[PDB]
């Protein structure tokens, strides 16, 4: 350094640089870099200072001062192809790139394949383009993206018609009637059967009898909640909560039955619904007047404490003697398990049954070492490196009886 | 035949399953033998490749793998020890990330594919929460896979079409300090130049209103906070629909599952007891004495509505008061009279006992208990039900967490892993 | 006055213009949904149809104005004042730029209906071709473009290019590079502009050599990066790779820069534009630009104008300046001072 303080020249710092390289020194080459005040090269080493293998960042300021060949040996003496894979593709050869990592790496193969096939889009040759696609993990979006981005439509028909996917017909009718054309979308959206789409579109002319009859014979679960969505501004609540108990909405249904006041509907939706809901209605029915249909729904409702609560307010006998079974019934499965109990109890029927390896760690993370080693002893469990320097911490022990017990498991690990 | 050697198997096995393109399986059957550090590492890897190629789903599920890496780490010891808390807040950003990059992958979907002109009201409500719920979340921190300027355009389209004034003069102005490709500019002077003469003060019904609080919040409020006071907002990942929940944190004394029992026995003798009840006299109290006021402002909005007089909604006021005495957040500590006077339905607790035996719980309460939600454990996620059985029912993997559905038998048999 | 042309059955007639001055109207330009009212005293109205209300005002507008052309759509104007002066407004930055290079006399111009950017002004004979690049890095750019015929030699300010157009023959508008020339008889002459003639009149089936450097050259002057990447790829000179993927860069033009840089050879600047390819943060990706080529003052300048100027203090300690890296890491970010104080001690 201070030789080379005297002179100072920036031919005379990449020389220095191209030393430091060839004799395996890193700092060295980061202060001749940073002399040559090239702010490109320094991006690049802080970018690739996060390896531990400097074999990389070796590489990486060989490629930076312009060193090819010796680049790729220290990538091939690194057993590291992910990088060289980059730099390959960087490059220009993308078949070698492609060889590279179908016989390496098996991983960015697909990333190779759209970066070639981005490539060949930019070369503008589409056929290549679009079958790089079709080798690549995704062309479904792609390709009419592209396609539109040259904007030459006929040659997307007969994609379309030759692939003859549902997602492309979805697309292409999104486009039609981008462009206001109707009818062809309705029947591409036949061809994907979307019957949301046909819903809409029928609903936007307001005609409701086509679409009533596609729900009809479709039965489809988000075509009559559409269809009950618009009926709500229709004025038709009994079809709308019909249609909404048939498309799975049980809330909206018995909400707006309980709103309107119907009584036989929401205990008919209720004992088919959840347990939210038969609550919520068993609630709304102590509000009505008959607390007694209440009552029965809190019986065939999934909550019985209550059940019994109200059984004793009711002082009725004969549902109260069925509930008290029911309830020393929940009694029993509630003395099943406990959530602490769940913790100790885990752990020590865990060790009863067996299945010693993954109870290792357990004891690892307890410390009892003598535990751990004597059910690898008992059971034959391989006792590996990692193993021992989990057990044995490498730090020096702070006291003696800590080296005295870190020799005793050592020795009885041996 | 043999039950003695298990792994011997496994890792010819797992070798073999890295081979193929079943990835997730050699991440796993890594998890199971406990070498992880390459198995970290090429995970990373999947997720950058993942994040390049614009799938930001796999990406969001890799960070989540991630995460739950983390924590598995954190589960070494439970000392105040500084790694402890490190790790911590890289599982909570990683955690944040993950959330960012599903909803970026939402926003991306809706932008990508060719917009309707006449769309559904539904898919631009959820188009234009999720991408106001993301803009909220990330704010500034620029992480590597959002551009930033697909966010803003979509919310200011859907603005647009949604009324929304204020929102999208706020968006747009943020585009135009944004740089936008040559193809979208003139259209944003042009959509900024006519939104200059509509209306403005937003539309009202639309914003939405913090639980604990009853105040109204612009759309926009630094990252995901009301501006009244400092309490974390909840969104079901499906819809991006504000949740009526409130958080609140048990004591370190009591035991929470004898809590249970107690609190159980207390619903059951308070009601044919003489002594009344405090449950049934909060909703007495509440049909009684009603106060419900509205006062209009600009942006804001004031509800007045303290009709329900119980004793968790008297400790929350004064409690809020402290807070603005303070100008400090302190989480609520409740005992065990308050939870006497609650149920069981309406406590939707997230556990992550599962991942670490003893780390931490969080306890939620719904203010609304007509509305049901469900919360999943695995990935400890909030959704209501109403769009809930139509997802399970259109696909049998929940989303976030990528596993299989309770109402289906285990899938993950021998053959799976 | 206003007149709304279908309903005659309406019996309110239009809002009338114009306040307590009452004088004549300089300038009036109707827009799809705006109209556009110049004053004598020099101010410029912008009004809503639907609204009947002034949205944008502007009274000041430099000494004086005489003529005014505005955009179909209304979010660009030209202003031509006294002493033949010129300015573009516009109304979403309410903020003019002067304009430089236009002849005196000059009555019309023409917008074009293909690419905004684009416009022309007629001359009594001559016609002149303007872009509006906002692109550019730190630079809002106006220029006549040139025209220019040496390899690669010079870049430097010359006469502008100038079309030639017969005596009593207009123009009705300019769009595609398409000008809607009118001559007696009835005769409309598409023709075209002496910048995009030679980028029509090229053809690259079996290529050329001083032809397609000339089409290299317009398509550089016209910023047609597709074509300069095309003609860039005939010609396989290591040289002019450089050279265009220099100008790519200048320009924010990422993908056509990579392209060039790869074709060339080098990986090392292909590196860095993915990860500048990456960041779409605005100030951040200026200042990258101004750093990756060029001086390294500026892009310091811009990176504290952005929000992260401790992306500006670490490219300043890799510049290694003992005073502006220790003064600008007190002034900002204080809690970083043992680091790089201990490379100094190195030094
Ligand atoms: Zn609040
Ligand atoms: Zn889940």
């Amino acid at each position: 350094y201070k030789s080379v303080k005297q002179i100072q020249n920036p031919s005379i710092w990449e020389k220095m640089a191209s030393m430091c390289v060839k004799t395996k020194r890193i700092d060295v080459a980061e202060i001749c870099l940073g002399n040559m005040r090239f702010a490109r090269g320094s991006k690049a080493i802080r970018e690739q200072k996060k390896e531990p293998e400097l074999d990389a960042q070796l590489a990486m300021v060989a490629i930076q001062l312009n060193m090819k060949d010796e680049a790729v040996k220290l990538y091939e003496q690194s057993k590291r192809y992910d990088l060289y894979n980059k730099m390959l593709q960087a490059e220009g050869n993308w078949e070698k790139a492609i060889q590279i990592s179908e016989n390496h790496d098996r991983i960015n193969l697909k990333n190779t394949y759209y970066r070639t096939a981005q490539m060949y889009e930019v070369s503008n040759n589409y056929e290549q383009a679009i079958l790089y696609y079709e080798k690549s993990g995704t062309h479904v979006k792609e390709v009419p993206r592209m396609l539109l981005e040259a904007g030459q439509t006929e040659q997307l028909e007969r994609y379309i018609i030759d692939k003859n996917e549902k997602p492309l017909f979805k697309w292409w009718a999104q486009y039609l009637e981008s462009n206001y054309r109707i009818e062809l979308a309705v029947k591409f959206y036949r061809q994907s059967e979307d019957y949301d789409q046909m819903v809409r579109l029928f609903l936007t002319k307001n005609d409701v009898q086509t679409a009533s009859s596609i729900c009809s014979e479709t039965n489809n679960s988000a075509a009559c909640y559409i269809l009950a969505k618009y009926l709500e501004m229709n004025g038709q609540i009994p079809e709308a909560i019909q249609y909404y108990w048939k498309s799975q909405h049980y809330t909206q249904a018995v909400r707006l039955a309980r709103e309107k006041g119907m009584d036989n509907e929401v205990m008919s939706i209720s004992l088919q619904g959840p347990n939210q809901v038969k609550l919520q209605s068993a609630a709304y029915f102590e509000e009505k007047g008959f607390k007694q249909k209440a009552v029965e729904l809190y019986k065939k409702g999934g909550n019985l404490i209550k059940a019994y609560n109200l059984a004793q307010e009711e002082k009725l006998y004969d549902e109260a003697k069925q509930i008290a079974r029911q309830i020393e019934q929940e009694e029993d499965q509630r003395n099943k398990k406990r959530d602490p109990n769940d913790l100790a109890g885990i752990i020590d029927d865990f060790i009863e049954k067996g299945q010693p390896e993954r109870a290792v760690p357990l004891m690892i993370k307890a410390k009892q070492f003598e535990r751990a080693i004597e059910t690898c002893i008992r059971f034959n469990i391989p006792i590996t490196q990692d193993l021992v320097d989990k057990i044995i911490p490498t730090e020096p022990a702070k006291n003696a009886a800590e080296e005295n017990k870190r020799k005793e498991l050592m020795k009885l690990i041996a | 035949a043999h039950p003695e050697f298990m792994e011997i198997v496994k890792l010819p096995y797992a070798n073999w399953l890295a081979k193929q393109d079943r990835y997730e399986e050699s991440l796993k059957a890594y998890r199971k033998i406990g070498k992880h550090d390459m198995a970290t590492k090429m995970l990373y890897n999947l997720s950058q490749n993942a994040v390049f190629e614009k799938r930001f789903s796999d990406a969001a599920l890799f960070t989540w793998m991630i995460a739950t890496e983390h924590l598995g780490l954190i589960r070494n010891m439970k000392a105040p020890t500084p790694e402890d808390i490190e790790n911590l807040m890289k599982f909570y950003q990683y955690r944040d990330d993950a959330e960012i990059y599903f909803a970026y992958s939402k926003v991306q979907s809706f932008v990508d594919e060719p917009f309707l002109p006449l769309s559904g009201h539904a898919y631009m409500l959820n188009i234009f929460n999720a991408a106001r719920f993301a803009i909220n979340k990330l704010g500034n921190r620029q992480l590597y896979g959002v551009q930033h300027s697909y966010l803003y355009y979509s919310l200011g389209k859907v603005s647009k079409q949604l009324e929304g004034y204020k929102t999208a003069r706020i968006c747009y102005e943020k585009l135009a300090s944004y740089k936008i490709p040559t193809e979208w500019s003139e259209e944003i002077e042009l959509s900024t130049l006519l939104i200059r003469s509509k209306p403005y003060s937003d539309q009202e019904s639309l914003l939405p209103i913090c639980n604990r609080c009853y105040n109204q919040n612009p759309a926009l409020t630094e990252g995901n906070r009301c501006s009244s006071c400092m309490h974390q907002f909840q969104n079901c990942f499906i819809s991006f629909e504000n949740l009526p929940l409130v958080e609140f944190k048990l004591d370190p004394k009591i035991t929470h599952k004898r809590f249970i029992e107690l609190i159980n026995s207390d619903k059951s003798k308070t009601q044919p007891n003489k002594k009344k009840k405090k449950a049934n006299d909060g909703w007495q109290e509440s049909h009684q004495g009603d106060q419900q006021v509205l006062t209009f402002n600009n942006s804001p909005q004031k509800g007045g509505n303290d009709n329900e007089s119980s004793p968790f909604l008297d400790k929350l006021n004064e409690v809020f008061e402290i807070q603005q005495t303070t100008q400090e957040y302190i989480p609520v500590t409740l005992d065990e009279n308050i939870v006497s006077s609650l149920s069981i339905d309406e406590v939707y607790w997230v556990d992550y006992t599962k991942y670490c035996y003893t780390a931490e719980i969080k306890y939620y309460k719904s203010m609304l208990t007509d509305i049901p939600l469900k919360n999943c454990q695995e990935c400890g996620t909030f959704y209501i039900l109403d769009e809930y059985e139509f997802e399970i029912s259109k696909t049998q993997k929940c989303p976030f967490c990528r596993s299989v559905d309770e109402r289906a038998g285990p899938q993950k048999d021998v053959f799976d892993f | 006055i206003l007149h709304t042309i279908q309903p005659n059955n309406n019996v309110k007639d239009q809002k009338f213009p114009q306040i307590e001055t009452d004088k004549a109207i300089s300038g009036i330009g109707l827009t799809n949904d705006f109209l556009i009212m110049l004053d004598s005293s020099g101010k410029i109205r912008y009004y809503h149809l639907e609204d009947q209300q002034f949205v944008v005002e502007y009274k000041p507008a430099d000494c004086q104005l005489v003529k005014i052309y505005p955009n179909f759509s209304g979010t660009r104007v030209v202003c031509f004042d006294n002493k033949g002066s010129a300015y573009l407004f516009e109304p979403a930055q309410e903020q003019f730029y002067p304009l430089e290079h236009f002849p005196q006399r000059a009555e019309k111009v023409l917008w074009d209906q293909k690419d905004p950017n684009l416009f022309a002004v007629l001359q009594n004979d001559t016609l002149i071709t303007f872009i509006i690049n906002k692109n550019n890095i730190n630079g809002t750019l106006i220029q006549p473009v040139k025209e220019l015929l040496a390899i690669e030699d010079i870049k430097n300010p010359g006469p502008p290019v100038q079309t030639i157009l017969d005596r009593g023959v207009k123009p009705l508008t300019l769009s595609n590079g398409l000008l809607k020339c009118f001559t007696p008889s009835g005769s409309i002459n598409g023709q075209n502009l002496t910048s995009h003639s030679y980028l029509g009149s090229y053809k690259g089936r079996d290529d050329t050599d001083q032809g397609h450097y000339r089409f290299f050259l317009q398509n550089l002057q016209l910023h047609k990066y597709n074509n300069c990447l095309i003609a860039a790829q005939f010609l396989h000179n290591a040289v002019l790779y450089k050279e265009l993927g220099r100008k790519a860069l200048e320009f924010v033009d990422l993908d056509v820069a990579l392209k060039s840089y790869q074709l060339a050879g080098s990986l090392s600047m292909v590196m860095t534009i993915q990860s500048f390819q990456h960041i779409n943060e605005k100030n951040i990706i200026y200042g990258n630009i101004a750093m990756i080529l060029g001086q390294y003052d500026l892009a310091q300048e811009l990176f504290l104008k952005s929000s992260q100027p401790i992306l500006a203090l670490e490219m300043r300690s890799d510049i290694q300046d003992y005073l502006t890296a220790l003064n600008l890491a007190k002034s900002i970010a204080p809690q970083e001072e043992p680091f790089i104080c201990r490379r100094l001690a190195f030094q």
